[PDB]
């Protein structure tokens, strides 16, 4: 079990760690979190108090380093970093702890909701979505725009997802323009698939990665590129098995932990539609169709 | 973005534009089977494609072959028609490939953005306006060489005869509009009016009979009446 222990709290905030949420008020002898698991990307976030706009937050795996969080004055916000003498944050842990300044990450022994929402989401991956070498760990926030959003403006600050366009020549054969349009299994499985991702957990780990910063973060692109990997795989005839009843028990998990009122804004009516009543895998998606009809009836 | 009453004028600058019409592109006998069931039996069909500055009508011919052994031929006829569309720009020189291409059904939009993304300085346009281009088949002349194909074949005409050496590409569309509005809402009244006199004839040449601009006057104003009429025979007013 793992920790990220906290300078001090200077300014009123709501932290979140993962799915889970809780209030600092200004000043407050809040000083991090343990029991955090091993095993598992986790993200640290943070929304003022005085401003709600820019929710900002953190990716990171403890076993790449000792991270901990120091309020800025200067850039007005909570930032990460790394320390790198392990017996110096040793000791600064064992205090915290010893005088019991920190919230415990919840222990609840029954279900895999952070497994089942980041089963295929690697630190590594993130860091190539989110490029800022010289850290271990990755910030995103509201804002950050994708690679995509640029093309349609400074790429240091940008969600390099990987683009996805159904009428772009990369998804589109010379010679196969109808074939390929309406049914996208050749963009999926040799472009996406074979082509760029190289196996189905490396795409499932983009779709996951893009679902989590437009729930923490209402990030708007990451939102569009949830969408088109979802829409992706059900536009294609021939897509594995494995991989439908894989992300069937994605999608149910992300839409059981959407919060119920931010579903209007997080769910594209026409997407979710399209892939649970027209599409090709219109009848592969049980799990997910059962939820999104009981919790979201209105959407469809 | 979409073509309406507003930005009308543009048809008739200097940018190259076409425009595509595909309702006569897929069509049909629908007939009782010996069974009793019923089933369909394919004509030929055209693709309409106009330059409304010029009057080049470029008349790609469906041949009911391109729909042996095919599924779902209401949608591939707009993937056919697009295909068709792209293979006639690239047949084109530079100097003459359209810069805009304006479908008349919003349903080829996507069928042709798909079949001209090695063209991404083309625009692909809707349009607003009702355009009864549907009607071309009303013409003698072009249902005539449609109906006579028995392989595909692209034949051209100049949709205006020579109605430009006298009048501006406004005006000459908007005569061509009328008349196919005409044969479009009553089509042997409409026919009636184009030929009843004998003396007045179509060259070969040409599509429309070689009326004097008098007689262009009084055709067209028998045929804004024809469309009056049809109007109040339909609603009773
Ligand atoms: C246990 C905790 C919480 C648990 C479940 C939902 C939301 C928050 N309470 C708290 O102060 N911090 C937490 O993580
Ligand atoms: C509504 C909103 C959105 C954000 C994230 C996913 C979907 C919608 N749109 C936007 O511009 N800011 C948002 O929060």
């Amino acid at each position: 079990m793992n920790t990220v222990p906290f300078t001090s709290a200077p300014i009123e905030v709501t932290i979140g760690i993962d799915q889970y949420s809780f209030n600092v008020k200004e000043n407050q002898p809040f000083h991090g979190i343990k029991d955090i698991p091993i095993g598992h990307v986790h993200v640290i976030h943070f929304q003022h108090a005085d401003n709600s706009s820019m929710r900002y937050g953190y990716w990171f795996d403890c076993r790449m380093g000792n991270f901990y969080i120091q309020y800025d004055p200067k850039d007005g916000l909570y930032k990460m970093m790394e320390e790198r003498d392990g017996a110096k944050f040793e000791n600064i842990v064992h205090n915290f702890k010893e005088r019991q300044m920190m919230v415990s990450y919840p222990k609840i022994d029954e279900d895999d909701t952070w497994y089942n929402l980041t089963e295929f989401v690697q630190m590594d991956k993130i860091r190539k979505i989110v490029r800022k070498d010289e850290n271990q760990f990755s910030y995103v926030d509201s804002s950050m725009t994708t690679v995509q959003e640029n093309e349609l403006s400074d790429p240091a600050h940008s969600l390099n997802y990987t683009v996805i366009n159904f009428k772009s020549r990369e998804a589109i054969r010379p010679g196969h323009e109808m074939e390929d349009f309406l049914d996208k299994s050749y963009y999926l499985n040799t472009v996406m698939l074979q082509g760029i991702f190289k196996n189905s957990s490396n795409y499932f780990g983009e779709l996951q990665f893009a679902f989590l910063n437009a729930m923490f973060f209402g990030n708007y692109g990451s939102s569009l590129q949830w969408h088109a990997m979802i829409e992706l795989i059900c536009s294609s005839a021939t897509v594995p098995k494995h991989m439908l009843d894989k992300l069937d028990e994605i999608l149910y998990y992300q839409i059981k932990t959407l919060p119920e009122q931010y579903s209007d804004i997080l769910l594209n009516e026409r997407v979710w539609n399209i892939c649970l009543y027209s599409s090709f895998q219109k009848n592969s998606l049980h799990n997910t169709e059962k939820i999104m009809e009981n919790k979201y009836p209105e959407l469809l | 973005g979409a073509m309406n009453s507003s930005n009308y004028a543009e048809l008739f600058n200097n940018d190259i534009k076409l425009f595509v019409d595909d309702t006569n592109v897929y069509r049909v006998t629908v007939h009782k089977t010996f069974e009793g069931n019923v089933a369909t039996k394919a004509i030929n069909g055209c693709i309409f494609t106009l330059n409304p500055k010029t009057g080049h009508l470029f008349l790609k011919i469906i041949h009911t072959s391109v729909w042996a052994g095919q599924k779902r031929l209401s949608q591939l006829a707009k993937w056919k028609t697009a295909e068709e569309v792209s293979a006639l720009v690239r047949s084109l020189p530079k100097e003459e490939q359209p810069k805009q291409i304006i479908v008349t059904r919003k349903a080829m939009l996507d069928p042709l953005e798909v079949h001209m993304l090695d063209f991404p300085n083309i625009a692909i346009r809707p349009t607003e306006l009702r355009l009864p281009f549907s009607a071309a088949m009303s013409i003698d002349k072009l249902s005539d060489v449609v109906m006579k194909a028995t392989e595909p074949q692209m034949v051209l005409f100049n949709i205006y005869d020579d109605w430009l050496d006298r009048i501006s590409s406004y005006t000459a569309f908007s005569r061509l509009t009328l008349l196919l509005r005409a044969l479009k809402t009553n089509e042997e009244s409409a026919k009636m009016i184009l030929l009843s006199d004998p003396t007045i004839t179509i060259k070969s040449y040409h599509l429309w009979p070689s009326f004097t601009d008098e007689q262009w006057i009084t055709i067209e104003s028998q045929m804004r009446d024809l469309i009056l009429t049809e109007y109040g025979r339909k609603y009773n007013v």
